[PDB]
């Protein structure tokens, strides 16, 4: 999937925030609420409050709350749901399929077809001004 | 402006009437509009502004 | 409340500023006449911050507008906002600057700032409390590049504690304006290091790329690339001049922006730019707005922060809005792209709402942007600097006018520091 | 009030300020009368009575050439003493108008000039219009352009020549005036566009379909290219260039200092509304080899820096956009220690149409200056031209005759062998 | 909350969407500008718009639909004509140049530069769709961007939304008449492609609704503006229920769940009952009993193939207007009883029924009667088959000496998708023989 | 969008090539001044296709101008509609060739086709997207048969992306104003065959034959001989110009015109042609006209196609016209006329509509058609060629500018494989 093919670490800047809020309608006109666009901050997954998370006197409130391994089926919505897996599907290309979208402002005057009377100048249409291009002369060679 | 259709043609068919230039001698949109087109962020240029604050609405 | 004092440096300077106090007196519904013909109360509740107050219920400046040719001068007064300026803040020379730096900076900036600086004095000591200044300008030219630098070091000489920013036009990546454009403006960084608090690049080709496929208009002018830099000049200042459920002041900004005291080079942007033709279908929502927002073909400096990586990021916002939607959209582009910002501190977003929108849009967004990828503008710049150096190439024009060959060296290692230490924080 | 005053000096001089002058009354409102029926002082000078005098001086050697001025229709406009005559020609010697006859003319030139200073409250420039190849622009404006830089100092002083044709020459002893011109201005000057005689022919041949062309036919171009170099001096726009700019931004080193003129849109009346003058076509006129007021092939050379100015319908970002289509074209070259090369100027004012011109009524036009590695060409045919006849001292005993000496034809000749190895250093790129 | 996009490809699919959109917007009460009336304001509370339209701000609707061509020719005309404020202007895609009946050009050179573009204004306007459930192909298979350009659509569709269903709206070639000689290439070729990556495949054919405009109203020399409409007809019979309230609402996944057996059988017919004028129909008491009578007769077909030839599969009835189900019953129960309409032995019942509670409207202009209840019903045959005995006929005539092959590999194209193109149709011309033999 | 450049060689073209600028510029409301003046819209939307922008909104066509000898464009510059022309699109030389392909091809059109390759650069890289070059020339001269196959020699080396129209005029059976035709049309012919995209034949005898039996002149004249062939070579390029419920570029009608590369010389025709006096007694409808296509006494080739097949057809209409009846008069023209088609294409009418009749009528069209009944034309020019060859009649002209005869050689060699492949596919 690179047919656009720009500068590869462009392509990855994923830049949908209105997907999120789109989906996010669903569960509005539903009753049982599911997936929202906030995800749960569960302590044991998270990378920050490790801290805590690993010392004494942890486990023995682990086995005992039934959290050893605000919500249960909400995680299975949350990474098994249809607005998930339709998230997921459309942020496989990073930025958009398109040129025009994947540009910043380096693309800007790239492709420049240069146009150019003759080509050097020198217009020789009427034959006066072909079999001499000047009544003087012309100097050097090209 | 727009009659014939060759590049970005839509848009100024849809917006003779805000670039109009009236009538002189020579008169572009260069010596016209130097000092700012019309219309260019808002196509509704004066509407009054926004009384209600947040705590004057709840 | 805390009252701006704007300065305007050069012909870009005053072009800029004149376009700039156009959209404010629109803002503040105030006319071409200086009176006011507005409709709310809330537009001057807190006037007092870009204007005095004089009899007749007319608004005066607090402007200054300079530049060593007298020929800019008939030009903003003749302007279509050019009867608002006072007739004592235009101080103005004789004889041009050449676009050389160095009569700038030392033989023709110096005569004319002893004027400038009795102008800010004598009107600054007007204050209830002063926030900072502001300043508009280039670095390619002579005078907003020459004295444009030597009015920020006076100023930061009288007043230190103040909130010094710079909305600087940038020289362009493709094609320049001038030859010696390299010179001034790697003479004019080295300048903007160690005196301005906050400092915004603006560059013309990015303004072009904007008015092409943006805008979708086909003839622009130089006033609808000005209208796009003073919408975020604008957009920066709201929450001084209207109330909010939260406020963000300059200060705040900056404190907010920028980690160490040498990375102060910013990348501004605005939300809802669509073509006329395509106005009225645009349903204007925080996610839309949030959309282009982070796009990088609406940045106003012709560099890429997706090259590079983001330091910090701002987002001013004016309208009505939910607080929850504002934090869930700079949330969500934060945890989806984790590659693009620095990870050595927790979140970079800054959250700013204001809730009284500019007339006739429904709501809008700023953007101020702190980036590692700005790197690239000064590479550049120093790859020609030194090109154009080890030849002696127009080094005559500047070293004949009292000043010595080595100042360019300090102000090339000067910016070479800068490059090379960007490239820690990627 | 951004005045400059010019200087006419000699034949080329005054019959190109003819059509300039005539030219700058017509884009004002400025009857040959003096009366009226933006920036306007920067060329006149009001008086008591509405009158608008200018601020030239003419100055020739012969009464000729300026007393068909004084009495024509512009006898009223020019100020009585701003037009300096002689009494008797330099005779196309530059000794003679450089030590014998030009020795007492300069302490009533230099009053006049003086006189014109002291009503000049914004004096930024000055424009010397003379010929390298007669006897008083040879002579007389090189005595000119040495004591001004003593008098005024660090005032911008851009002189307007006419170099000698590669092929054609009116006079024989050209090359020795020409020569001799050079050297003793290469340390008084700051600027110095030039303009030949011959190509200007080829383009009134085959740009303007015209046949048989007058030297006011040539001087009509001529004063329009000297009316887009003063444009932002006298009207309002988007980017501004003064007299003061041209040397700071166009020249790198303090011995080079010979850019080439170049007029973009020229064209019959009869053909202009047949074609589409857009920016993208007319920014490209001033870079085909054709088009070039000086015969010399800038594909031999390098570009040092460049200068363009726009008229009437700009509209920077096709400007941008079309400067940007110069770099793609491998036969433009470029200096690699100049990686930016050009200077964009803008300006509101479309160019105005003269009764009897051959030039149409355009609404874009373009005069680019450029100084360029080719130009090294010119002064080596120069050069061969005078170690062909210095040779054996061909027209040598008139010179010596009139106060001078033997040394000054070797000095000129050693110091333009310096420029040609000054330009062949510079055209190297690493 | 039911939304649904559709994508007009060609100019075939430009001018369908012409007169398809005119009346989904004569369906609500929407101004050919995009406004409301302002004088007819509807509750909050329905949306039936929804499904179509996307609601903007202050009060424009702006429809879910994508308008690309290769020419500018035609769209062109849409943005010059009378619904040029209705559409988006980013809606309206157009190249620069077309195929010229190559499928070639429009499938490997001229095509792929602009299919980043149309995907990318697709999944822009998806990303305002919350339960979008459908898409709806509007293209010629005859054509050279109908055939080629929409081919590489769907081909990259798939990848892009995966599972999600895809309805097309084709025009099949007619056996007498046609438009071009090279429509054949271009026909057999799209048979490769959409085949295995569509969902269901409602063909038309632009003969067997002349017939019907002659016959069945007095429409004499009728143009495609007046077969447009009927076109718009179906289509919105269709989707009726996605929008309004019935007896018995249908979705959209319940259309493939009972119209497909197979998965390589997704070629179903199409009919419309009560195509009728004013004055036919004002001496007609007819009833729900042959409206559900007409649509089973060869004459109201809008492919040229009878059913007598051919075992019934799976039919699928919707109503509207107002219908009780005791009459639908009946008329079912009547269908049952006669002899010379066959159906397949491994089908027990075989029928589909929808009942919704608005009627059909009518156009400014135009000639169909206002009815009350109209009957559009999708027959999933078996005889649909010798539809592509007569296109096989066409291919190898022209295929023996090699005709018109040299404009196709010269651009991007090899020999060697014709000699699959035709193994695939004859494998799919096998498959519908099997469902039709006794066990 | 899709812009054509006009090209027109010799004198033969230079006069066809100011009657299609005439009527055309009628048609868009172009005034002899080069402004706009008409009533409609629908005119100014397409009219980059044959013309230009300039300033102040003139309108300059896309037409290059070339001949040897100057004795034709100062006649036609000075004309109605000869101020709309680019004066630097007028190229020529001093030295015509006079009846010769040698000179124009070898030795005086080598130094003049520089000239137009210079001109047509120039017109062809400033247009957005070309969809074709055009030719008006004739086959019987010396600077239209033998310039015009260099210049279409030296385009399609440049351009191979892009499609030729040649309209070539070629000679008429009973009638010779050039004696040396039988060397010129052949040599012509031979460099035709291997460039041009689509060739559309022209006799001058069935264009007198229209305005003898057809239309009823007592007085035919050759700009009534010009405007007859200029309505058809307008109406060929309708559909990009104008709306339409079935448009067809000029791709569309090669792709869907030429089964085989060497098989595309065209034979073109236009029904509504009748007398002031034999207007009313017929009715306009979509089946007279029709009809009045497939006559024998109506196309502009003197080649009768009962003798031959029909390949594929095409015929564009324009007006106001239903669809059906369209169908129904193509359909049943070849159910009849079986024996007079090809079997093994199954249709052969390609169909197209545009909705804009022209100025002055309700409903038009136009035909293009491949027959293998146009071999009859080239088998009298194999004839006269072979009758002029054993004794070498002129063929002295031709050896002094630098040729040979195993080039005539191979031009027979040409012509008799190419009239060998028509018959072959004729069965
Ligand atoms: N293009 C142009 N060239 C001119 C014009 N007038 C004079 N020249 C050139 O300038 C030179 C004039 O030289 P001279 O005839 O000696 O006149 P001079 O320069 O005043 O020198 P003296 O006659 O000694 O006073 C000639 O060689 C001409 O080529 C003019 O009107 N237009
Ligand atoms: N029913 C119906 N059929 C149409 C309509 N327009 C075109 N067609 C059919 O479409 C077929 C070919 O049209 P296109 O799809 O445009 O063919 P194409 O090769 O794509 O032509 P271009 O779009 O110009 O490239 C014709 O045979 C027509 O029968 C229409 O409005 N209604
Ligand atoms: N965006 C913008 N840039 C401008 C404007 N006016 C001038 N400039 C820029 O300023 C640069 C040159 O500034 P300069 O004339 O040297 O200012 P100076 O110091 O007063 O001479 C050019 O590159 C222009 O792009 C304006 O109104 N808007
Ligand atoms: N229909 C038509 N044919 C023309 C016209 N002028 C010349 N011809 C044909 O041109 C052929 C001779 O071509 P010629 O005049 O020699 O072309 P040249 O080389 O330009 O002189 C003859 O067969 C004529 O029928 C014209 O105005 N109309
Ligand atoms: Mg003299
Ligand atoms: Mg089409």
């Amino acid at each position: 999937h690179l047919c656009a093919c720009p500068l590869r670490r462009e392509k990855g800047f994923i830049l949908d925030g209105v997907a999120v809020s789109t989906m996010a309608r669903s569960y509005e006109h539903l009753r049982p609420k599911l997936w929202s666009a906030i995800p749960p901050y569960n302590a044991q997954q998270d990378c920050h409050s490790r801290r805590y998370f690993r010392s004494r006197v942890v486990p023995p409130i682990l086995r005992e709350t039934d959290q050893d391994h605000d919500g249960w089926i909400v995680d299975y919505f949350h990474i098994f749901g249809q607005g998930q897996r339709y998230l997921n599907r459309r942020n496989w290309a990073g930025a958009g399929h398109s040129l025009q979208q994947v540009t910043g402002h380096d693309h800007y005057n790239t492709n420049l077809k240069a146009i150019q009377n003759g080509r050097f100048g020198y217009r020789r249409n009427t034959p006066a001004l072909r079999h001499c291009p000047s009544v003087f002369g012309e100097i050097t060679r090209f | 402006r727009g009659q014939c259709l060759l590049y970005n043609w839509e848009e100024e068919r849809a917006t003779n009437y805000l670039d109009q230039v009236p009538v002189m001698q020579d008169g572009s949109e260069s010596f016209f509009f130097r000092h700012g087109h019309r219309g260019l962020l808002t196509l509704q240029p004066q509407s009054p502004t926004s009384s209600c604050t947040t705590q004057k609405d709840s | 409340m805390r009252e701006i004092v704007h300065l305007q440096a050069g012909q870009c300077g005053n072009q800029i500023g004149a376009k700039f106090w156009e959209v404010i007196s629109d803002e503040h519904g105030i006319d071409p006449t200086g009176t006011y013909h507005g409709d709310s109360d809330l537009q001057l509740e807190r006037i007092n911050v870009y204007y005095n107050e004089a009899t007749g219920g007319k608004y005066v400046p607090r402007a200054v507008l300079v530049d060593l040719e007298p020929g800019t001068m008939d030009s903003v007064r003749s302007g279509p906002f050019g009867q608002i300026f006072r007739p004592d803040n235009f101080v103005f020379g004789q004889s041009g600057a050449g676009n050389n730096w160095a009569k700038g900076h030392y033989t023709e900036g110096a005569e004319l700032v002893d004027s400038v600086l009795d102008v800010v004095r004598k009107e600054a000591e007007s204050c209830d409390c002063l926030q900072g200044f502001q300043l508009t300008h280039s670095l390619g030219g002579g005078t907003g590049s020459g004295m444009g630098t030597l009015l920020i070091s006076k100023i930061r000489e009288e007043y230190p504690d103040r909130i010094m920013n710079t909305f600087s036009v940038v020289p362009s990546p493709k094609v320049s304006d001038t030859v010696v454009e390299p010179y001034n403006a790697t003479l004019s960084v080295h300048q903007l290091v160690e005196n301005t608090d906050e400092t915004y690049c603006i560059d013309n080709e990015a303004l072009y790329d904007i008015c092409f496929r943006t805008l979708k208009l086909t003839t622009p002018t130089y006033g609808d690339l000005n209208h796009l830099v003073s919408a975020t000049m604008s957009g920066v200042t709201t929450c001084l001049r209207f109330p909010g459920q939260l406020n963000a002041d300059l200060r705040k900004l900056a404190v907010n922006m920028v980690p160490f005291p040498r990375l102060h080079f910013f990348m501004p942007g605005f939300a809802p730019l669509t073509s006329r033709g395509s106005q009225q279908y645009r349903a204007l929502t925080v996610p839309e707005l949030t959309q282009q927002m982070f796009d990088a073909k609406n940045m106003m400096a012709a560099c890429d922060p997706r090259h590079g990586r983001y330091l910090t990021v701002a987002a001013v916002f004016r309208g009505r809005m939910s607080m929850k939607e504002v934090d869930e959209q700079m949330l969500n582009v934060q945890n989806k792209n984790s590659s693009y910002f620095v990870e050595w501190i927790p979140n970079n977003v800054k959250t700013a709402v204001c809730d009284i929108p500019p007339r006739g849009l429904k709501m809008s967004a700023t953007f101020i942007g702190n980036s590692t990828a700005i790197q690239e503008l000064f590479k550049r710049i120093s790859e020609q600097f030194t090109a154009m150096f080890r030849r002696k190439a127009f080094l005559h024009w500047y070293t004949g006018e009292g000043m010595d060959e080595m100042e360019f060296t300090e102000a090339e290692s000067n910016m070479n520091d800068l490059v090379s230490e960007y490239q820690q924080y990627q | 009030m951004r005045e400059c005053i010019s200087i006419h000096v000699g034949q080329a001089g005054v019959q190109i300020g003819n059509a300039c002058w005539e030219l700058y009354c017509l884009e004002h409102g400025i009857q040959p009368d003096g009366q009226m029926p933006d920036s306007f002082n920067t060329f006149f000078s009001e008086t008591g009575a509405g009158k608008h005098v200018p601020r030239a001086v003419f100055v020739d050697l012969e009464p000729t050439v300026v007393d068909e001025v004084r009495t024509g229709t512009y006898r009223q406009l020019f100020h009585p003493e701003q037009l300096i005559t002689g009494k008797e020609d330099a005779a196309n010697n530059y000794a003679r108008g450089h030590y014998t006859i030009g020795k007492e003319i300069v302490d009533l030139v230099l009053d006049r000039i003086r006189k014109l200073a002291d009503l000049c409250t914004g004096l930024q420039g000055f424009l010397i219009f003379h010929s390298f190849g007669g006897g008083t622009g040879s002579g007389f404006a090189s005595l000119l352009m040495e004591r001004l830089s003593v008098d005024y100092g660090k005032k911008s002083k851009l002189e307007f020549a006419i170099y000698p044709a590669p092929q054609v020459s009116t006079a024989v002893v050209e090359p020795y005036n020409s020569i001799l011109t050079t050297h003793t201005t290469l340390e008084h000057s700051d600027c110095a566009f030039m303009v030949d005689n011959e190509a200007i022919y080829d383009i009134c041949r085959r740009n303007l379909d015209i046949e048989r062309p007058t030297y006011t036919n040539l001087n009509r171009l001529i004063g329009q290219i000297v009316s887009s170099i003063t444009a932002s001096l006298r009207f309002d726009g988007a980017l501004n260039v003064d007299l003061t700019e041209f040397q700071t931004n166009l020249v790198p080193y303090p011995r080079i200092h010979f850019p080439l003129a170049t007029y973009a849109p020229v064209i019959s009346a009869e053909k202009a509304y047949h074609e589409q003058l857009s920016v993208a076509e007319i920014t490209n006129a001033c870079f085909e080899p054709a088009n070039q007021m000086v015969k010399c092939d800038p594909r031999h050379g390098k570009y040092m820096a460049c200068c363009m100015l726009y008229r009437g319908d700009v509209v920077p970002k096709d400007v941008n956009a079309a400067i940007a289509t110069i770099k793609t074209k491998r036969t433009i070259q470029f200096v690699d220690w100049c990686p930016t090369g050009f200077k964009v100027g803008i300006n509101y004012q479309p160019p105005t149409v003269v009764p009897g011109g051959d030039l149409a009524k355009v609404q874009r036009a373009v005069c680019m200056l450029s100084n360029t590695t080719a130009i090294a060409e010119a002064w080596a045919r120069l050069d061969h031209k005078l170690d062909l006849m210095y040779a054996k001292r061909a027209f040598v005993h008139w010179y010596v005759g009139e106060g001078m000496e033997e040394g000054e034809f070797s000095e000129a000749r050693e110091d333009l062998a310096a420029l040609e190895k000054d330009y062949e250093e510079v055209g190297v790129d690493s």
